[PDB]
């Protein structure tokens, strides 16, 4: 989160607005790092707090999770267009409707 | 995310006869099932809210659902067109199976069973309260606090100033 | 929702079939200069008007505020009551206060 | 006088704000009477709420009759 | 119902 | 799918938006794309309440100061060309075959639903639209929603002294 | 997802819309006939028997006479009107409270407000493209007393759903099951009543659309079809105030014979109201809109805050 | 009136979420099982796919 | 990657909002609505980063009271030189 310049009493109604911390599927990965960046600051934060930050953004963000899904699509399609796959096997057994 | 690393269990373990009841069958019946079957539900609960754990408590979903087709197969035993009349009447009653829009043969049910097993049912809202357990599965862990022990030093409130060496150490000043 | 668009297009699509067909349906004679006229009573034949805009401004900004009004019903029975209150009563109290002082001055 | 003015000629203003006023009054009668008994510990949970013994919010469970 | 319940 | 079909309607009406100079034909093509909006944003939400905010205050609330100014600043009538509704017609009808030929799962939208959601999911069995509307009527962050009426009667007194009345 | 629901929710919908339309028909015969019966004069007769199929022979005509335009080169824009208020005024019918599942509408209130909402939208291209300055009038006025009590009705609704706790129209039903909300709501159902025939121009807020002070005013280029489409839609907006009313305010009893007994009785109340009262200005209706009506929804809302902040220590 | 309709409303949801509580954990125990099988047949399907 | 298959058509049509706010092409009025437009857009955007937060999503309403102040405030600037310009400003293509 950013610092602010000054620290009046107006920042009371901003700083709440959005966060990670009302329920939520890992606000409490956010609150890891939040209190390391009471710990080093926002500058030293970035440095020696590099392995909480990219779990945070990893979890709400959901970036490799989605790359490995489209990774994992398009080389079922790869596989189809190369001939590898074909038929009533293109797709696999599909799960339960109130699995996950 | 699911690796090789992670100790998913066998589908052998996973092979338990379920409780493949529909919708209607559920809530007609429940008031008795859940007095009946509170000693499981309210543990294996305990084990999902604690630990959040899908792996953990495997056992006590299994005693849930071995209890609940006990409850079942009891019923199944004594009072099953009275049941079935129930829950009818619960399906084609409203829309939402409401309780409220046939009582006549919910005392029918109730004196079934009071004839039978000699169980009372509970009130309205006896199972919307908080539970209070002897579990005899241990709490995890407290939340410890994180230790930093390089942290960013600040200047300490018992530390002497005594007045700077030559002031400012500006130009011309001091 | 999905079953919505399919009921809101039908009803789009039997509306101009509607409309199609009576155009088929009406009798077309030869058209004329006169005719199309638009129409003032009789003889034949507006600037901005800041009022009305000045109308649907107030109506704006009241709209606004009733869709902050609208959520608090659910929030009621899930909220800490002494700061709903608080807000309600403010809120409408403010409201209220402003609404006399445009009307007093 | 000036309530006799308001009430030739406003009287439903004047009636509103009686309403409003009692409704402020009743307001803060409900307040308090929320605030006087344990309001913050419902009787009624939502969802699947259970606590074991070592926790200090059993201890505060209610225990009163159906109402 | 419950004649899905197999008897045991 | 019906994503597919909204995306494919927004990308006409914006290239429309584009090609055409009539005020009021602007106008009603905002009004047109505020409602495929509204849908889109309910597909990624667990509850249709801000589609229904976005609708009043902006297509039925805001867009209709547009509608009369942009209706008392044009004389003339609509020039309808068939070149152009042919044009629209035929990349529409393109964008969902194109949406036929791709696979639906892949472009699916990754936020979750209402039932898209765990079942084992404690706080979506509650209440429809009550956790995300809570921190509106709750401390510390009921300050900002009173400073928002104060800040639309604010609006209101700005409005009335540069329009000068 | 099974298949049967997508069949009888449109079967539902499609029977609805035909049986809406009917009814519209009828009422159209309903107004006249009792409107007559107002003063000494009867009603329709004479046509068929006893004037029974008098809206038929009102369609006959109207579906056949010549579509007239407001100028001969581009006249698209004089389309679009009556078919988006014929549109709105059979998708508004979705949010009825159907308690044999049509559409879950757990907002429906939010809901009748969008397509209120649309009405201005709908009126506004009435009036503009129709090129004469009575229908730019007309068009004006219309979307100045449906925007003024726009606002109104907003605030009146929305003290309605304060009673039940939720936004789901169902819910009337259940806390109506002791008695009527036309003992505890009374000005609010006099209120509710100069709403419902502000939106929908009938004879009390009558200077968008009347006789007198504008010759018409957005159906004054509007014919042969066009002006068929828009009778519709706005007696269909009638039949929908009637619904909403007995929904309400009345109890919703959505089966029984006597909530629609009741429905048209509503519609004999709007037909009532059509041929007693004279027209408000345009100064007095700014005053009643803003002001009196305004204020009452406003103090009346903080009489039901605090009630349910009474009631919710007390349950 | 409205008081003791209330009273019986909320009386009335209070059974419907009582019997809500009562029916979920079984069904929580029964996707808790599909889940973990479910997980299983993703990660032998994801093994064999990208060999 | 994930920019170009999610949220990369709002990016477009912010940019072709942006293109028809700017052109010289145009007046306005269409500056106005084109406005209104890319705020259409920025409502897009910030909904779908508020759904990545669960029960976030209160802020929709906020910044849709600030963009809409903005609209009334620009039409009421546009509309304050009727009595000064005259209404033939609102076809002027250049400022
Ligand atoms: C097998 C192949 C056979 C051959 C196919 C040939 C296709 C190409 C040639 C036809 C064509 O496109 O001509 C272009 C020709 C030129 O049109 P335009 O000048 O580009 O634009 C239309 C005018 O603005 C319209 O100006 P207007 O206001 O005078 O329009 C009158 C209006 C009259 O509209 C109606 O009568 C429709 C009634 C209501 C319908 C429902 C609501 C809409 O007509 C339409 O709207 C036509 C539809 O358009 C037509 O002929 C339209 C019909 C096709
Ligand atoms: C040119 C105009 C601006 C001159 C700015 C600096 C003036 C000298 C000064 O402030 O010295 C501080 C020092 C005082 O500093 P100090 O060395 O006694 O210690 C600094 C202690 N504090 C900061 C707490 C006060 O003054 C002198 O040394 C005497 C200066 C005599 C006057 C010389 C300038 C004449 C006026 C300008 C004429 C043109
Ligand atoms: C032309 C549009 C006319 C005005 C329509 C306003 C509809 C209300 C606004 C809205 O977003 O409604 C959400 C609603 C969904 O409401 P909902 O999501 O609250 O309801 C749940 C859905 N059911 C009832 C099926 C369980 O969507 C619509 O109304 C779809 C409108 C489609 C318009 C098609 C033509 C363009
Ligand atoms: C089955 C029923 C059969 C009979 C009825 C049949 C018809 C159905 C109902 C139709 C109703 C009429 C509809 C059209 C109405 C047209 C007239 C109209 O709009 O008039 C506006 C008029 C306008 O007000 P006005 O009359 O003051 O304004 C005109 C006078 N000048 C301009 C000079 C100021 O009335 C109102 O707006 C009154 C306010 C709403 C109603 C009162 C609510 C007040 C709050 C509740 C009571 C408060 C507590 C009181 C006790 C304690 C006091 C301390
Ligand atoms: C799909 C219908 C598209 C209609 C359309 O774009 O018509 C072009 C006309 C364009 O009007 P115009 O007068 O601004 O035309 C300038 C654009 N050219 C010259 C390229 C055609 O738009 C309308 O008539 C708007 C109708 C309402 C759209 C909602
Ligand atoms: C395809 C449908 C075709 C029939 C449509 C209905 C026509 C009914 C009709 O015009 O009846 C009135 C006309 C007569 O009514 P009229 O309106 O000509 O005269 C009324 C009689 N006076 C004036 C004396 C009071 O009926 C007929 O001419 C014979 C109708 C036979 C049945 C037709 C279907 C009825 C349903
Ligand atoms: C509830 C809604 C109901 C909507 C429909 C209500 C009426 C239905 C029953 C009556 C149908 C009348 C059809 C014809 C209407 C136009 C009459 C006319 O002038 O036709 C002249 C035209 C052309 O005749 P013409 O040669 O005299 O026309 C040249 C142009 N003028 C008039 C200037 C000289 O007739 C036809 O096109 C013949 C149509 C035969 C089929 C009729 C429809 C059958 C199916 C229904």
């Amino acid at each position: 989160s950013l610092t602010p310049f000054l620290r009046l009493p107006l920042t009371d109604l901003t700083g709440c607005l959005i966060n990670h911390q009302t329920y939520d599927k890992c606000g409490k990965f956010e609150m890891k790092m939040m209190e390391c960046f009471e710990a080093y600051g926002l500058e030293r934060g970035k440095r020696e707090c590099a392995d909480l930050i990219s779990d945070f953004q990893e979890c709400v963000g959901m970036q490799k999770q989605l790359m490995r899904f489209h990774a994992m699509r398009n080389e079922r399609y790869k596989q189809w267009l190369k001939g590898e796959r074909k038929g009533q096997e293109f797709f696999a057994d599909p799960p339960r409707v109130d699995a996950y | 995310v699911i690796t090789n690393n992670t100790t998913l269990p066998e589908e052998s373990e996973l092979n338990v006869q379920e409780l493949n009841l529909s919708s209607a069958a559920l809530r007609a019946g429940a008031f008795h099932l859940g007095k009946q079957c509170e000693q499981a539900n309210n543990e294996f609960m305990l084990c999902r809210q604690e630990l959040d754990d899908p792996r953990a408590c495997l056992a006590e979903g299994k005693a849930v659902t071995s209890c609940a087709l006990d409850f079942f197969r009891k019923v199944k035993k004594t009072c099953h067109e009275e049941f079935t009349q129930y829950a009818t009447c619960l399906d084609k009653s409203s829309g939402t199976m409401a309780f409220s829009h046939c009582r006549k043969t919910q005392g029918v049910f109730d004196k079934c069973i009071k004839d039978n097993f000699d169980w009372d049912r509970p009130s309205y809202g006896y199972f919307s309260r908080a539970k209070v357990i002897q579990s005899a599965r241990e709490a995890p862990k407290k939340e410890e606090k994180v230790s930093y022990p390089d942290a960013t030093p600040g200047l300490p409130e018992d530390y002497p100033k005594p007045p700077a060496k030559y002031g400012s150490r500006f130009h011309w000043l001091e | 929702m999905f079953s919505i668009i399919f009921i809101a297009l039908l009803i789009l699509l039997i509306t101009t079939i509607v409309m199609f067909l009576a155009s088929i349906l009406s009798k077309k004679a030869l058209i004329d200069r006169e005719k199309s006229s638009p129409f003032e009573c009789g003889f034949d034949p507006l600037p901005f008007s800041l009022r009305f805009f000045l109308i649907t401004i107030i109506f704006l900004i009241f709209d606004v505020e009733i869709a902050l009004i609208l959520p608090m019903i659910i929030i009621m029975k899930y909220s800490n009551i002494m700061i709903w209150t608080i807000t309600s009563i403010i809120f409408i109290l403010i409201l209220l206060i402003g609404l006399y002082h445009e009307w007093n001055q | 006088s000036l309530l006799k003015r308001a009430w030739n000629e406003i009287p439903d203003i004047v009636g509103g704000s009686a309403l409003a006023l009692a409704g402020i009054v009743m307001a803060t009668i409900g307040v308090a009477n929320y605030y006087a008994k344990d309001g913050d510990n419902r009787r009624y949970k939502l969802g699947y709420v259970v606590y074991r013994h070592d926790d200090p919010r059993a201890l505060k469970v209610r225990n009163d009759e159906d109402d | 119902g419950l004649e899905q319940i197999p008897d045991e | 799918m019906i994503q597919l079909m909204l995306y494919s309607l927004i990308i006409t009406t914006s290239i429309i938006f584009l090609n055409m100079i009539h005020p009021l034909a602007l106008g009603l093509t905002l009004l047109i794309q505020t409602i495929f909006v509204c849908l889109l944003t309910g597909l990624m939400t667990k509850s249709f309440w801000y589609s229904y905010i976005l609708f009043l205050i902006f297509l039925g609330g805001m867009l209709v100061l547009f509608i009369y100014v942009t209706s008392l600043a044009s004389n003339e009538m609509f020039n309808l060309s068939m070149k152009l509704t042919l044009f629209s017609s035929l990349i529409l009808i393109f964008m969902l075959i194109l949406s036929f030929i791709m696979d639906k799962t892949s472009s699916s939208l990754f936020l979750m639903n209402n039932d898209m959601q765990s079942i084992i999911n404690m706080n979506s069995y509650f209440m429809e639209n009550s956790l995300s509307l809570n921190k509106l009527y709750n401390f510390p962050t009921n300050f900002i929603t009173i400073l928002l009426m104060n800040y639309l009667l604010i609006t209101l007194i700005v409005i009335v002294k540069i329009t000068k009345l | 997802m099974f298949y049967m629901e997508f069949i009888l929710s449109l079967i539902g919908s499609l029977l609805l819309i035909i049986c809406v339309l009917v009814s519209v028909a009828f009422l159209t015969l309903l107004e006249r006939k009792v409107l007559g019966y107002i003063q000494i004069r009867k009603g329709p007769n004479k046509v068929g028997l006893m004037g029974i199929p008098q809206p038929f022979c009102d369609a006959i005509k109207l579906f056949t006479k010549e579509q007239t335009y407001p100028l001969l080169s581009n006249y698209l824009s004089y389309y679009i009107s009556p078919i988006f208020s014929l549109f709105l005024s059979l998708f508004v019918w979705m949010c009825m409270p159907f308690f044999v599942k049509l559409y879950s509408f757990n907002l429906g209130g939010l809901f009748f407000l969008c397509c209120t909402s649309l009405g201005v939208y709908t009126v506004m291209v009435a009036g503009w493209s129709s090129n004469s300055n009575y229908a730019l009038l007309g068009g004006l006025r219309a979307v100045a007393q449906t925007i003024s009590y726009e606002v109104s009705l907003a605030l009146i609704l929305l003290s309605f759903i304060f009673l039940i706790g939720s936004y789901n129209m169902i819910y009337f039903f259940f806390y109506q099951v002791y008695m009527w909300f036309l003992i505890i709501l009374f000005p609010m159902a006099l209120v509710w009543v100069s709403i419902s025939l502000a939106e929908t121009n009938r004879t009390p807020f009558d200077f968008a659309e009347g006789e007198s002070e504008l010759v018409s005013g957005f159906n004054v280029e509007y014919s042969s079809g066009g002006f068929a489409l828009i009778f519709m839609a706005e007696y269909a907006s009638i039949l929908f105030m009637s619904m909403l009313f007995c929904v309400i305010f009345l109890g919703c009893d959505v089966f029984n014979l006597l909530f629609y007994m009741k429905l048209t009785f509503i519609s004999f109340v709007f037909i009532w109201v059509r041929g007693t009262l004279p027209r408000f200005r345009y100064d007095k209706l700014m005053y009643l809109a803003w002001k009196c009506f305004l204020s009452f929804s406003l103090n009346y809302l903080l009489f039901f805050i605090g009630f349910k902040i009474l009631l919710f220590s007390l349950l | 009136i409205y008081y003791l309709t209330a009273k019986k409303v909320k009386r009335d949801e209070i059974e419907m979420r009582s019997a809500q509580n009562v029916i979920f954990p079984i069904l929580v125990a029964e996707r808790d099982r599909e889940f973990l099988r479910q997980l299983r047949r993703n990660r032998d399907e994801e093994a064999e796919l990208m060999k | 990657m994930i920019m170009i298959l999610y949220w990369s058509l709002p990016m477009i049509l912010f940019i072709l909002g942006l293109f028809c706010f700017v052109s010289n092409r145009k007046h306005l009025l269409s500056m106005l609505l084109s406005l209104e437009f890319i705020v259409l857009m920025l409502f897009f955007m910030l909904f779908i980063y508020l759904n990545m937060l669960n029960y976030e999503s209160y802020f929709s309403m906020m910044f849709l009271t600030f963009s809409v102040c903005e609209g009334a405030l620009g039409l009421s600037i546009l509309v304050s030189m009727i009595r000064t310009h005259g209404n033939d400003y609102f076809q002027s293509f250049s400022i």
